[PDB]
C-alpha cells in the first residue's frame, strides 16, 4: 500500500504559473521513483507530459516542466493557457509497479459570464410512453456554481430532478449545465405552468424560463 | 498515425471472465513495452500491469493470483488482457497504453493511449435508449442563440455515442455526462446552440449509437 496523493483541485488565471504536487506515503519522492505526469482532456484524451521527474516528452509545449519540491514531485505550468484545463495525474514507480495519484483538476479563471437559459417541454413521442421529462439548459457560464429551481404551477419541486455539468471548455473557459425534471404523464397533464428558475453570479436577479402545457 | 484499437468490452456477468484485446500499428510494436490501465466511472487512473517485448517480464498491480493475465503476440502486433473472477469493482474503461522505455535517459513515459473499451459487470440485462427531440423555438432565444437537442433516455449499460449530422456538426455541441436514474437506467442529453437567425438554415439530426443493445437511432430535430 504505497499511496500517491495530489491536490484535488486548483485554479489559476491565464498567463500565471501553477504548480501541481505529488507526494508518497512510503518516503520522500526521489529520482528513483521516475515520476511521470499524464494529462487527461475531455473525451478520455491522454498525453504523457513528463517522464523521469524532469524530462519533457516530445511534442509537449515548453510551458510544462517537472521537478522535485521538498518531499514531492512537482509539475509546473508557466503561463497557463485556457487549453491547459484538464485532469493531471502523477504516477510513481516503486520497484516493479506503477502507482497513479488521484489526479488534480485544473480550472482556468475568466471574467464572469451569465448562463443563457432554455427550457424544453417533453416531446409528444415521450408522452405516448407514460412519462414526461422537462429539460432545462444553462449554457456557457462562469464560474461553475449555479442554482436551478424547478417550479410546477409555481410549486417548488424536490427530489424529482437530476443535473449534470460539462468539463470546462478549452476555448472559452465556460461550463454548461443540463437539468431534467421527471414526472409521470398523469401528473404532467394535471398542471399548466412549467418553470426553470436560474441564479448565478452573473445575473443581478433570477432568470426564469417557462412554458404552458399545450400552448 | 500511431493507432491502438481496443475491443472485447461490454456486459459481463459477475464471477465470469473476459478477454480484452488491443491491435497496434504505426510503430515497431515488437520493440515496445506495453501497459494496461483502467478507470472506473467518475474515478482516477489505475495501473494494471505491463509486459516487455519478449513476454519474459510481466509486472502486475498487487492483486490475487491470476485476477489479471497479460500477454502479447508480436506477429499480430496485439496485446491481451484476461480478466477473471469479475465483480462490480472491475467495471471500468480499459486502456491499452504504449510505454516509452529509455534506460540512458532515465526516462519512462506512457506516451500513447488507446480510446478504451468499456466493461460493465452486472447481471441486469441490456436496454436500448429512447431518443426524444428537444425542439428549438424562434421565440425561445437566449443570448443571441437558439438551442436544440436530443434526450437519450433509459439505457443500460454505458456508454452511448452521440453525434450531430453524422459528425459534420461539432461547433456549439455539448454532450452532457450521463446520469443514473433511481430506476437503474442511464439518461443523457446532447445539445447544439446556434445563432438565432440561422435556425431554419439547416437540418439537425442527432445520431445515437448504443453498441450493447445494437441500437442506432437518427433523430431529426425540428423547429417547433
Amino acid at each position: 500500500e504505497l499511496v500517491v496523493t495530489q491536490e484535488s483541485a486548483l485554479t489559476t488565471s491565464p498567463g500565471e504559473t501553477v504548480t501541481l504536487t505529488c507526494r508518497s506515503s512510503s518516503g520522500a519522492v526521489t529520482t528513483s521513483n521516475y515520476a511521470t505526469w499524464v494529462q487527461e482532456k475531455p473525451d478520455h484524451l491522454f498525453t504523457g507530459l513528463i517522464g523521469g521527474t524532469n524530462k519533457r516528452a516530445p511534442g509537449v509545449p515548453a510551458r510544462f516542466s517537472g521537478s522535485l519540491i521538498g518531499d514531492r514531485a512537482a509539475l509546473t505550468i508557466t503561463g497557463a493557457q485556457t487549453e491547459d484545463e484538464a485532469i493531471y495525474f502523477c504516477a510513481l514507480w516503486n520497484s516493479n509497479h506503477l502507482v497513479f495519484g488521484g489526479g488534480t483538476k485544473l480550472e482556468i479563471k475568466r471574467t464572469v459570464a451569465a448562463p443563457s437559459v432554455f427550457i424544453f417541454p417533453p416531446s409528444d413521442e415521450q408522452l405516448k410512453s407514460g412519462t414526461a421529462s422537462v429539460v432545462c439548459l444553462l449554457n456557457n457560464f462562469y464560474p461553475r456554481e449555479a442554482k436551478v429551481q424547478w417550479k410546477v404551477d409555481n410549486a417548488l419541486q424536490s427530489g424529482n430532478s437530476q443535473e449534470s455539468v460539462t468539463e470546462q471548455d478549452s476555448k472559452d473557459s465556460t461550463y454548461s449545465l443540463s437539468s431534467t425534471l421527471t414526472l409521470s404523464k398523469a401528473d404532467y397533464e394535471k398542471h399548466k405552468v412549467y418553470a426553470c428558475e436560474v441564479t448565478h453570479q452573473g445575473l443581478s436577479s433570477p432568470v426564469t424560463k417557462s412554458f404552458n402545457r399545450g400552448e | 498515425e500511431v493507432k491502438l484499437l481496443e475491443s472485447g468490452g461490454g456486459l459481463a456477468q459477475p464471477g465470469g471472465s473476459l478477454k480484452l484485446s488491443c491491435a497496434a500499428s504505426g510503430f515497431d510494436f515488437r520493440r515496445y513495452w506495453m501497459t494496461w490501465v483502467r478507470q472506473a466511472p467518475g474515478k482516477g487512473l489505475e495501473w494494471i500491469g505491463e509486459i516487455n517485448p519478449d513476454s519474459r517480464t510481466i509486472n502486475y498491480m498487487p492483486s490475487l493470483k491470476d485476477k489479471f493475465i497479460i500477454s502479447r503476440d508480436n506477429a499480430k502486433n496485439s496485446l491481451y488482457l484476461q480478466l477473471s473472477r469479475l465483480r462490480s469493482e472491475d467495471s471500468a474503461l480499459y486502456y491499452c497504453v504504449r510505454l516509452d522505455f529509455d534506460v540512458y535517459n532515465h526516462y519512462y513515459v506512457l506516451d500513447y493511449w488507446g480510446q478504451g473499451t468499456s466493461v460493465t459487470v452486472s447481471s441486469a440485462s441490456t436496454k436500448g435508449p429512447s431518443v426524444f427531440p428537444l425542439a428549438p423555438s424562434s421565440k425561445s432565444t437566449s443570448g443571441g442563440t437558439a438551442a436544440l437537442g436530443c434526450l437519450v433516455k433509459d439505457y443500460f449499460p454505458e456508454p452511448v455515442t452521440v453525434s450531430w449530422n453524422s459528425g459534420a456538426l461539432t461547433s456549439g455541441v455539448h454532450t452532457f455526462p450521463a446520469v443514473l436514474q433511481s430506476s437503474g437506467l442511464y439518461s443523457l442529453s446532447s445539445v447544439v446552440t446556434v445563432p438565432s437567425s440561422s435556425l431554419g438554415t439547416q437540418t439537425y439530426i442527432c445520431n445515437v449509437n448504443h453498441k450493447p443493445s445494437n441500437t442506432k437511432v437518427d433523430k431529426k430535430v425540428e423547429p417547433k
